């Protein structure tokens, strides 16, 4: 059924799955009009579509155009996301598929079955966790593709740059939800932290600096201070 | 009017007839029901007092053959049975009437309650969800399971019910899954009411037959079709104005018939809520609303 703390090592065995996560699909932001009323204007946004064992993210970006003249879009948008990731799906070779589709929000779950009635064979979860993923527009070079982007596009990253070369999957899913949630809370020092030292370069082709061993160990740390302070700075502890 | 006549009440039971019931104890002389309208289908049914477990009885229409009851006591139960001897068969009957051991289906005459719970009930198409071709006359009880919920194990024992499904193939059109989830118009429409029912009249007649089998056996695979046929038509946005008003009398009627202490297993929270105040035909039913508000406002 549903995914917690407890059958959380299951990630990181060997049959294909992805987690969907569908926050970043339709963004606004919110304005006054001329005559003083309130008005949206959406800007571009993304599906995040993640495979946590080898780091594979399909970063569907959403283009505005996709709106237009179309009414409830935050119920299209869930839609449109189930769409999408059942075109990724089939565009996949079958040994490529996956087996289980995670959705980080209950309320994708008819909308992506409905999608998938083609795979009866695919498993589409929920999951209890709170995992952080709406923090993924918090990474430059994810946030600056999907403004840029003039079209939908799909691009492929690895949001685990090299990191499987030296640990493994399960340490490596661990150290982006920690990155991330750290984004999620506190943005500005997230970020200060992640890029104090000009020396720690961040590769043409990676979203994270090139961490040694040991300063992976002084980031994490940096990043659990930080979300315990956040927890405190927010509840005064 | 018919009769159905009783070889015997060897066992203290409960019987029903359509919405009557009456008290027979173990050997009291009891020789069967008489006064029964022709031109309706009917439902004889049965609850031992010593096992209130299994309910059980039968559908059958009084125009095709003369039935009777006998008790059988090796497989424990009021049995159903065809007399093909016409002449055997009004002699007995006359014989037990002028001795006076049959109640009268009792009739109030102002009532169409019968009628309006079974305006669309066809006898021979129940023989093609209830399978069992050797009688004219329908056996359901307590426990027959449906062809869906064997999906999810005796075929002949099952109630072949109309499959709904709204996560199916048949009920999205490629290209259409957001339309035709949230506006099941096109599978309520096209696929069940021009490609399966033929018409509306057979739409409302399993419908009803569905609920009767929910309310008299305690069938709760019926109960689940019942309310997934209301789900139906309460979740598609084009409906016939002429079927939205038959279903309005049509679940009127059911919902007064309903025993009032059975409302909690019966009716389904969910569905119902959906059809009078979220869906489509939230403003379409005032009559089954009313009712609904004045006689369950607990469930809303
Ligand atoms: C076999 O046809 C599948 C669709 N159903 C019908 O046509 C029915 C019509 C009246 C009914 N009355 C009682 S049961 C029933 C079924």
């Amino acid at each position: 059924g549903a995914m917690n703390s407890s059958n959380y090592a299951e990630l990181f065995n060997n049959d294909i799955k992805l987690f969907v996560d569908d926050t970043n699909v339709y963004r606004v932001t919110v304005h006054k009009t001329f005559e003083g009323n309130v008005a949206t204007k959406a800007i571009n946004g993304c599906i995040f579509t993640l495979n946590p064992k080898t780091g594979h993210l399909f970063l569907k970006i959403i283009h505005t155009s996709v709106w237009a003249g179309q009414k409830r879009l935050s119920q299209l948008a869930k839609w449109k996301t189930a769409e999408e990731v059942s075109a990724l799906v089939r565009s996949l070779p079958k040994e490529e598929q996956p087996k289980q589709i995670i959705v980080t929000r209950k309320a994708m779950l008819d909308p992506l079955e409905v999608h998938m009635l083609d795979f009866p064979n695919i498993a589409i979860r929920p999951t209890e966790l709170r995992l952080p993923f709406s923090a993924a527009m918090s990474i430059d070079k994810l946030s600056d593709v999907v403004m840029k982007a003039t079209e939908p596009q799909m691009v492929l990253f690895n949001i685990y740059d090299d990191w499987l070369d030296r640990i493994s999957s399960y340490t490596a899913f661990s150290r982006l939800t920690l990155l991330l949630r750290a984004l999620k809370t506190n943005e500005e020092s997230a970020k200060m932290i992640l890029l104090s030292d000009p020396t720690i370069t961040i590769k043409s082709y990676h979203l994270w600096p090139s961490f040694t061993d040991e300063q992976w160990i002084t980031i994490e740390s940096q990043m659990r201070d930080l979300i315990l302070t956040e927890y405190g700075r927010k509840y005064n502890v | 009017m018919n009769t159905v006549p009783f070889t015997s009440a060897p066992i203290e039971v409960t019987i029903g007839i359509d919405q009557y019931s009456f008290n027979v104890k173990e050997n009291q002389p009891f020789h069967g029901i008489k006064d029964i309208p022709i031109g309706h289908v009917h439902v004889i049914h049965f609850q031992h007092a010593d096992n209130s477990s299994m309910r059980y009885g039968y559908w059958f229409d009084c125009r095709m053959g003369n039935f009777y009851i006998q008790y059988d006591p090796k497989d424990g139960l009021y049995k159903m049975m065809e007399e093909r001897d016409g002449a055997k068969f009004e002699n007995i009957v006359h014989n037990f009437k002028e001795r006076q051991m049959m109640v009268s289906y009792p009739k109030i005459d102002e009532d169409d309650t019968w009628y309006n719970l079974t305006e669309f009930v066809q006898m021979d198409k129940i023989r093609k969800i209830v399978r069992k071709d050797e009688n004219q006359f329908s056996y359901v009880d307590s426990s027959m399971t449906t062809v869906q919920e064997n999906e999810l194990s005796d075929p002949a024992h099952s109630l072949n019910y109309t499959v709904i499904n709204f996560k199916s193939r048949e009920a999205i059109r490629p290209g259409h899954e957001m339309e035709d989830f949230l506006d099941k118009s096109y599978y309520l429409n096209t696929v069940m009411l021009q490609g399966i029912f033929k018409n509306s009249s057979n739409y409302f007649g399993e419908l009803q037959f569905a609920f009767l089998n929910a309310m008299f056996f305690g069938n709760y695979g019926s109960s689940l079709q019942w309310h997934a046929m209301i789900e139906l038509i309460c979740s598609s946005a084009t409906v016939p104005k002429h079927m939205l008003d038959k279903l309005d009398e049509i679940l009127y009627y059911q919902i007064k018939t309903l025993p009032e202490q059975y409302s909690d297993i019966l009716l389904n929270e969910r569905v119902w809520n959906i059809c009078l105040y979220s869906s489509f035909q939230k403003n379409s039913l005032h009559n089954t609303e009313k009712i609904m508000e004045n006689k369950y406002p607990e469930l809303l």
